[PDB]
């Protein structure tokens, strides 16, 4: 079968050095002149940087001279001015070239930090520059005389050396010399030479540096690049329209900076060509060559020299490297990120009438957005003769179009987005609902997922055009398909504030109210009692209820009983579908219970019942809350009657301690701390006085004498329900507020004795100011810290995707409850939920298989384990997954917005990184958010501990030399370990004990590098997750341990060989590659040997550095260095990753595209 | 183009040598005109309204 | 230290300044150098005969008086009679080779040395000689390599009976009988060396000189030529400081310093070529005009992104100057028509001149917010075609193609013909008439009725929506 020639759909990419002949291949002409346009008739001057002959017609399908103006004429080259008449588009495509008189060095291979040309020749950089500026002569191919091949001479020395040997020795200077060296260099011969020397001299100093060079050289050899090409003979010119001269208003012109640069290189080049035929003296043509060299450099990458400035403008002219480069990497892919058609935005509002699957869309917005669709539907039914008439119709806004828009709108989701998109719920698909008015209406339940308040925040809309985009939006991005956080399995659609105050006020009970004691047949006549004004919403009542339990085998049982309840809970029962028990609604229904209600409904009846349920809860929540007439008055905030007395007593204490300091009974420092404590203690007293009074002091009577219940006071209901406010914030309203802190951080020993219900005087407010401003500053900065963190995270993960089904490893990590020092800071059930078992678990007794090998532990399974006393469970994790280049679905877990096991192909790295980064706003400024980063950066603490390197008996040897050596001695194994530990650090280690490898030989923090090395992989991963999770959980943030585990797996991706037989001994390399390769030896070729490696721990930012794809690396890394370092090796990017596929603009090799890439990836390496 | 040329032939409109640049009210903003100013280069004849 | 300004200042700082007498030292050498090549040129017979062949082309109206001579050492009439003298001296010297000739061949040169030729012609001679001499060397290297390298004969004895001949057979066939170890080996290559001798001895026919003389002349010429450049180079090196002092005037005019001094250095180069110390002009104050001429002529030419003719620049300069007195004199500054009266020209051209004079603005000029938002990001494509149009184009064919199948097969053919519809070009109605064999007015009538047939509705309702 024939291969191909013309444009097929390409896979992979290649990058390499460009030969002068290769550059000529692209070039359709030589730019011989600095001229641009004619200066009167604005036509391009032949043949200059803008040329119709070299590049293309100024206007579509028309010859420049004007002889051939006809659209028929296409392959025609005008006889007057050779211009083949074709679309002006080719002026954006066709390249050109310039033939340089003298060779010229490429600054990138000269000036990228490891000068490539320098170490290719094993020659210093400063010397090469010394040869380039004609500041000395360098030898080439010295022959047998006096001189080294690479030796450098000065003017007189070259002369002195020349009188003795005229010929059979050669030396040049400048660029031509360097080019001659590169051409003369034989890598093959040099490679052999380098191979012997490694073996001959044995020294680490020697062979360390030695080995680095030989692999590099042979890489360049196998690459196919010829060294000479680092020196430019021919220089390609970029198509004119990519650096346009386009006119402006008022007749002025504007142009890219490259022209000024290109023009210069041309002038100088041309001048030099002239100076050769005039036989100018050396001193000039030399100067002209340096000037040309500088000029080319300024063109390619400006700023590696003097930084030439554009004409008449101080600001330096932008060069080609700066066009690619930026902040950060490429502008193209950097945020932001390309503008997109079919979009819009406006201020957003509520719309509680909406169902959860839809959103209010302004009439005009939908009109302008679906404009092409409207045209097509309008001319599909024949209401418009043609598209033009259709254009006029919607432009006329004839009334008839509105019905047509409801058709084109109906089943057609739109994407809604908020400004800081953090997790994937930052974008969700909705069904359009036509709205008069310019505001976007957004279903209330989603406002939590977006973090969208209504304080004037704006949202952006996107229309999913292609059929595949409509179905992606509906089956993935739809609102109803994500009700559960992917970060933690808990529902994110939990009713927010107004609704839960409604349901809290609804299911609540007072002691004596209308309808107290009566009984009703069912919720129907309960509402009939209430709505008619007979019964109070909260009164204790028995009513007949029918609950349901599906406790049969997939089958619903029914049960009826007399439940003791209130009227509101009875009324509320009408919404609860089928198999939920009345127990869930028989309580007071705070914000905490109302989410777990939704959670259980999902985990039992599935999705569909849960969605419509959520809707109903919101509707009834708002409604009854409106009935409740909740408000806030100034008398709703009750100050304790005992406040002034408490302040005075604490005011007496400071005067006790003060008398003690004047009389010297207590020290000054002791004074500060003493007073601060009593004032602090005072605050707790006032807080817990007003809390008691505020909470229950409503004291009311039913028929009998008195009694007292939880208050119905307005502000309390908000805080108890979970609606808004918290005991801390309330404490500032009624009780005194806090002790503020001066900028210094030293909390002032005279707190704020007033509160907001009273007035704050001048001093108290002024002192309050610092806390606010530092708060805003801290948060506004904590905003910045979070973003960078998610960035580093997604860069190191990203390309990680679920690929295989079951790697089929029994391996996994042991899950126990966290038990931090007290009682159960986190249960076992949350830690293990939704994960898969490593091996079958036994009861406390045995011959009992509870869970059979690998089984997803769902709610029943976790409860069956909890029924029993089960204390410990080993679980497959993404860190242990045997699948290479991805995660096996079994090792990850089920978690998603759906409860089912994770699908094949979901990109989990991103959702893991996003889930970890998003909550980061709430962390503090040890502790806080920077503490998390230290964990993920693997950073070694300042004064770490040291762990026993190897098991066996240890002892001390030699004596204080600034380090006192420690000798460990295994019984059987070799003794030789003696480490020099500074002894001025307090030891722990019993001097006379045998130490298990990895014990604490001193105190202080430990480097996670050790834990991986000494204790093992599972130990360090357990260490990271528990420490980082300590930070979040301390703030009340729920992040499943899974996500942290995947980041960890990426930290240790690389390993360092120990044994040999096929690989590089000391090479750091992917354990993916090694593991697939040692399987290729265990039964393949030679056993050979081998090889044993050692897993390594890389910080997140360092591990993301290594990426196979250079297009990906060129994005977020330093672009110049990436391209150079890649261009020399002739590295071939196969795509395969995410980052790169986004760049080239094809299907992401994940999700919907994962089927595609898979189908294509296999087509490769076949026939 | 040919079919446009046929179009002008059928509906007999003389296609002008002049293009329409007129300043028109942006889509959706609507109001009352409370003033008009005419600035002119020195030497060009002021039109009637100016 | 990089910064080519520094490595230049230091590369030239080595060259030491010339004494007032020292200038003349190098300059005397220059004259000597050139005069050697001139004398070397005067000694070439083909160089004479060619000029003869060239002047007969001048009198035959095959050239112009300007394309050959720039005038001699001492008018159409004057030119005509001088050439006769040359022709006269040639024909005596020509026939006397029967040795004694030497006395007259010396005189043929003398008349020829008075002619200052146009440089282009001179170069061709010089080119022709070396090209002719390459022709000699080609043959010289053939006869040696076929003997020394191939047939294994030493060069030590190959040159002994050679000096004086290298044409005749004394060396080729008569050196084979000396019975040396290398003698009898020369017979094998005889066919290949001696047949290529034709061009070798033919050179002595064209040039009328034995291979003996052929080397000497242009060898001495090379020496003189070499000598010239040596002195001239030396002179230029001394005066680099001068260029720098002059170019320091023109810095910000929009060209780089080193751009300036390099163009100026060339000006200094031109000055050496045309300078004569016999005029008593200090070389210092003489070159300044040339260097300054070079700077400006270049700055005017290449310093703009849109190149403008010279008078335009000069036109522009006068305007800045005028605005100056009138700037404070008028107290604000002169009106667009004020400098117009000050300037000679039509004065409305001030506006036109003022437009092209502006330098284009960097498309990378950062605008507002500094947000990498750059001017160029705001430049929209006006050559693009919005899809809402391109869509109506794809439609307009479907519209017109349909209404044309609704007509008679000939009306569609006739209407697709009168316009460019789905065909290259359109056809004059006379051409269309001939194609149908029924011609002229007939066809013109059918077209009318056709447009009439699509004018009324049923047909008309679909195409009307295209107009706005
Ligand atoms: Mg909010
Ligand atoms: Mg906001
Ligand atoms: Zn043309
Ligand atoms: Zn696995």
């Amino acid at each position: 079968l024939k291969a191909q020639t013309k444009t097929e759909e390409f896979d992979a990419i290649k990058i390499a050095l460009a030969s002068p002949d290769m550059i000529r291949s692209w070039s359709f002409g030589e730019v011989k002149k600095p001229e641009t346009i004619n200066y009167r008739t604005f036509k391009p001057e032949r043949d200059g940087l803008f040329c119709a002959r070299i590049f293309g017609p100024v206007k579509d399908y028309e010859c420049l001279c004007g002889k051939y103006k006809r659209l028929k004429h296409r392959g025609v080259i005008c006889e007057k001015c050779g211009v083949e008449v074709t679309q002006t588009k080719v002026r954006r495509e066709r390249m050109g070239h310039i033939e340089l008189a003298s060779p010229t060095a490429h600054i990138w291979f000269l000036k990228s930090l490891p000068s490539r040309i320098g170490l290719l020749l094993d020659m210093p950089l400063r010397d090469i520059e010394r040869v380039l500026y004609f500041e000395s002569y360098v030898v080439i191919e010295g022959g047998m005389t006096n001189l080294e091949r690479q030796q450098i001479l000065t003017e007189e020395q070259y002369l002195d050396a020349l009188e003795e040997f005229g010929d059979e020795f050669d030396a040049k200077m400048g660029a031509e010399a360097i080019q001659a060296l590169l051409k003369s260099m034989d890598l093959e011969q040099e490679c052999e030479q380098l191979r012997e020397e490694l073996n001959e001299t044995n020294s680490e100093t020697k062979r360390k540096k030695l080995t680095k060079r030989i692999k590099l050289l042979e890489a360049f050899v196998q690459s196919g690049n010829k060294p000479e090409w680092m020196i430019l003979t021919v220089l390609p010119v970029l198509p004119p329209d990519l650096r346009p001269l386009v006119p402006l208003d008022g007749g002025r012109f504007a142009t890219s900076d490259l022209n000024d640069l290109y023009r210069r290189v041309i002038n100088r080049n041309n001048r030099l060509k002239r100076l050769l035929d005039l036989a100018a003296p050396d001193i000039i043509v030399r100067n002209e060559k340096r000037m040309l060299q500088e000029a080319v450099d300024a063109l390619l990458d400006n700023g590696r020299r003097g930084r030439a400035i554009t004409g008449s403008n101080k600001r330096p002219l932008k060069s080609l490297a700066d066009m690619i480069k930026g902040k950060q990497g490429r502008f193209r892919q950097n945020l932001l990120g390309k503008r997109v058609d079919y979009s819009g935005r406006s201020v957003i509002t509520v719309g509680p009438y909406l169902r959860l699957h839809q959103c209010g869309l302004p009439k005009k917005m939908a009109l302008e957005l679906f404009k092409p669709f409207i045209y097509g539907k309008l001319e599909l039914r024949g209401l418009a003769t043609t598209i033009k008439a259709a254009k006029k119709m919607v432009e006329r806004e004839e009334a008839v179009v509105w019905d047509i828009l409801d058709e084109v709108i109906r089943e057609h989701p739109v994407l809604l987005n908020r400004a800081p998109t953090l997790h994937r719920l930052g974008i969700q698909a909705f069904e359009p609902v036509l709205i008069e008015g310019k505001a976007i209406q957004l279903h209330p339940l989603v406002c939590a997922a977006y973090n969208a308040d209504f304080d004037g925040d704006q949202m952006a809309v996107h229309v999913p055009l292609t059929l595949e985009a409509q179905l992606e939006a509906r089956a993935l991005m739809m609102s109803t398909n994500n009700i559960l956080s992917p970060a933690n399995g808990e529902p994110i659609i939990v009713p927010s504030q107004d609704v839960v105050l409604g349901l809290y006020y609804m299911t609540r009970d007072c002691v004596n109210a209308k309808g107290e004691g009566m009984v009703l047949t069912g919720p129907k006549e309960a509402e009939r009692l209430y709505r008619s004004g007979l019964a109070s919403l909260h009164a204790r009542v028995k009513v007949r209820i029918t609950e349901y339990e599906k406790d049969a085998n997939g089958e619903l049982v029914a049960k009826t009983s007399l439940k003791d309840t209130t009227v509101g809970r009875a009324i509320l029962w009408m919404i609860v579908p089928k198999g939920l028990p009345y127990s869930i609604v028989n309580q007071a229904l705070g914000k905490k219970a109302i989410s777990k209600m939704l959670n259980t409904c999902y985990r039992i009846l599935g999705l569909k019942p849960t969605v419509i349920f959520a809707d109903q809860i919101m509707y009834t929540g708002f409604a009854y809350a409106a009935r409740s007439g909740a408000s806030v008055g100034i008398d709703d905030m009750v100050i304790p009657e005992k406040k002034h007395e408490i302040i005075s007593e604490a005011e007496a204490e400071v005067a006790e301690i003060q008398e003690q300091f004047q009389s010297g009974l207590v020290t000054a420092g002791e004074r500060y701390n003493k007073v601060i404590d009593i004032w602090a203690a005072a605050n707790d007293r006032v807080s817990k006085a007003m809390m008691d009074n505020l909470q229950t002091e409503t004291v009311i009577n039913r028929d009998g004498q008195e009694e007292k219940q939880v208050s119905f006071n307005s502000i309390y209901m908000m805080a108890d329900s979970g609606a808004r406010g918290s005991a801390a914030q309330i404490r500032q309203l009624a009780g005194m507020r806090g002790l503020m802190a001066k900028p210094d951080g030293s909390i002032i020993e005279t707190p704020i004795t007033a509160n907001f219900r009273e007035g704050l005087n001048v001093l108290q407010y002024f002192i309050s100011t610092h806390g606010a401003r530092k708060g805003l500053a801290d948060t506004a900065l904590k905003t910045a810290n979070s973003g960078y963190l998610t960035r580093r995270l997604v860069d190191v993960a990203q390309d990680l995707v679920v690929t295989e089904d079951d790697c089929g490893t029994h391996e996994g990590i042991m899950m126990t409850p966290v038990i931090e020092g007290g009682d159960v800071k986190e249960p076992l059930r949350d830690r293990v939920l939704g994960r898969v078992t490593a091996e079958d678990v036994l009861k406390p007794g045995t011959a009992d298989i509870l869970v059979p090998r690998n089984t997803l532990l769902h709610e029943q399974w976790c409860d069956l384990l909890e029924e029993n006393s089960v204390d410990a469970v080993k679980v497959r994790s993404v860190v242990s997954c045997d699948t290479d280049f991805g995660v096996c679905a079994h090792c990850y877990g089920r978690d998603l917005a759906r409860g089912h096991i994770i699908n094949k192909g979901e990109a989990i790295g991103v959702i893991a990184a996003q889930s970890i980064g998003e909550p980061g706003t709430q962390l503090t400024m040890t502790g806080g958010l920077p503490r998390v980063a230290d964990l993920f950066e693997a950073r070694r603490p300042k004064e770490p501990a040291i762990l026993a390197e190897i098991s066996g008996i240890v002892s001390f040897g030699k004596e204080t030399k600034g380090k006192r050596r420690l000798v460990i001695t295994p019984v059987d194994g070799s003794d030789p370990y003696e480490e020099m530990i500074p002894k001025w650090r307090q030891l722990n280690v019993f001097e006379g004990e045998r130490v298990e490898r990895g014990d604490v030989i001193s105190d202080g923090p430990e480097a996670p590098h050790d834990i991986l090395r000494l204790r093992g992989v599972h130990a360090v991963t357990r260490y990271i997750v528990n420490e980082v999770q300590d930070v979040y959980r301390l703030q009340g943030v729920k992040i499943n341990d899974k996500h942290i585990e995947v980041i960890v797996r990426q930290m240790l991706r690389k390993a360092t060989i120990v044994n040999a037989g096929s690989s590089d001994f000391l090479e750091g390399e992917q354990v993916e590659y090694s593991r697939v390769k040692i399987a290729n030896r265990e039964l393949e070729a030679n056993g050979k040997v081998g090889a044993t490696y050692s897993r390594d721990l890389l910080g997140i930012t360092k591990a993301s550095l290594a990426t196979e794809s250079f297009i990906s690396a060129a994005s977020f890394q330093e672009t110049t260095r990436v391209l150079t370092e890649a261009a020399v090796a002739g590295k071939r990017d196969e795509l395969r990753g995410l980052k790169e596929n986004v760049i080239v603009g094809r299907l992401i090799p994940a999700g919907t595209g994962y089927a595609y890439h898979q189908d294509r990836m296999r087509r490769r390496a076949a026939g | 183009t040919p079919e446009e040329k046929l179009l002008r032939a059928i509906f007999g409109e003389k296609a002008s040598d002049v293009k329409d640049s007129s300043l028109r009210v942006p889509n959706g903003v609507s109001g009352t005109v409370i003033d008009v100013q005419v600035f002119t280069r020195d030497g060009v004849e002021k039109d009637k309204r100016a | 230290t990089t910064d080519p300004v520094r490595m230049y200042m230091r590369e030239m700082g080595t060259v030491e300044l010339l004494t007032r007498e020292g200038e003349i030292d190098i300059a005397k050498r220059i004259e000597d150098g050139i005069n050697q090549v001139q004398c070397s040129v005067a000694e070439y017979p083909e160089a004479i005969t060619y000029l003869l062949e060239q002047y007969d082309r001048v009198e035959a109206e095959e050239a112009r008086l300007s394309d050959l001579i720039t005038g001699f050492v001492d008018d159409p009439e004057l030119a005509r009679e001088k050439f006769a003298e040359l022709r006269a001296q040639y024909v005596v010297t020509r026939d006397t080779i029967k040795a004694t000739a030497q006395e007259e061949i010396l005189k043929l040169s003398e008349v020829f040395k008075q002619f200052r030729l146009v440089p282009k012609q001179f170069d061709y001679l010089v080119n022709s000689m070396r090209v002719m001499m390459d022709r000699v060397r080609t043959q010289e290297r053939l006869i040696m390599k076929l003997c020394v390298e191939q047939c294994k004969m030493p060069k030590k004895n190959f040159i002994t009976l050679f000096t004086g001949n290298e044409t005749s057979d004394t060396w080729f066939n008569a050196a084979i009988a000396m019975n040396k170890p290398w003698s009898e080996k020369l017979h094998d290559v005889s066919e290949e060396v001696h047949r290529a001798l034709q061009k070798l001895q033919q050179i002595e026919e064209e040039t009328g000189l034995t291979i003996e003389q052929v080397k000497d002349i242009n060898r001495r010429m090379s020496i003189g030529e070499a000598k010239a450049r040596r002195a001239k180079k030396e002179m230029v090196e001394a005066n680099l400081r001068l260029v720098i002092s002059i170019a320091k005037k023109y810095t910000n005019r929009g060209l780089q310093f080193l751009d300036l001094i390099q163009e100026g250095n060339i000006g200094l180069m031109k000055a050496v070529d045309k300078f004569e110390y016999r005029r008593g002009y200090k070389f210092s104050t003489y070159a300044t005009w040339w260097i300054r001429q070079a700077i400006t002529r270049s700055i005017a030419d290449q310093a703009r992104t849109i190149r403008i003719p010279v008078h335009m620049i000069e036109t522009i300069n006068k305007l800045n100057r005028i605005s100056r007195q009138m700037l404070q004199e008028m107290g604000r500054e002169p009106t667009p028509e004020e400098l117009a009266e000050r300037m000679l020209m039509p004065e409305d051209k001030i506006r036109k001149v003022l437009k092209i004079a502006k330098e284009p603005i960097s498309m990378e000029t950062p605008i507002g917010d500094d947000e990498d938002s750059h001017l160029g990001d705001f430049i929209e494509d006006t050559t693009l075609e919005l899809p809402l149009d391109s869509a109506t184009t794809e439609s307009l064919r479907a519209a017109t193609h349909d209404v044309l199948a609704g007509l008679t097969a000939r009306e569609a053919k006739v209407l697709r013909m009168r316009f460019g519809i789905d065909m290259n070009t359109d056809y004059t109605l006379e051409e269309v008439g001939k194609q149908f064999d029924v011609t002229r007015e007939r066809i013109r009538q059918i077209e009318a009725k056709a447009l009439r047939k699509l004018r009324h509705p049923s047909r008309s309702e679909v195409l009307r929506s295209f107009l706005d």
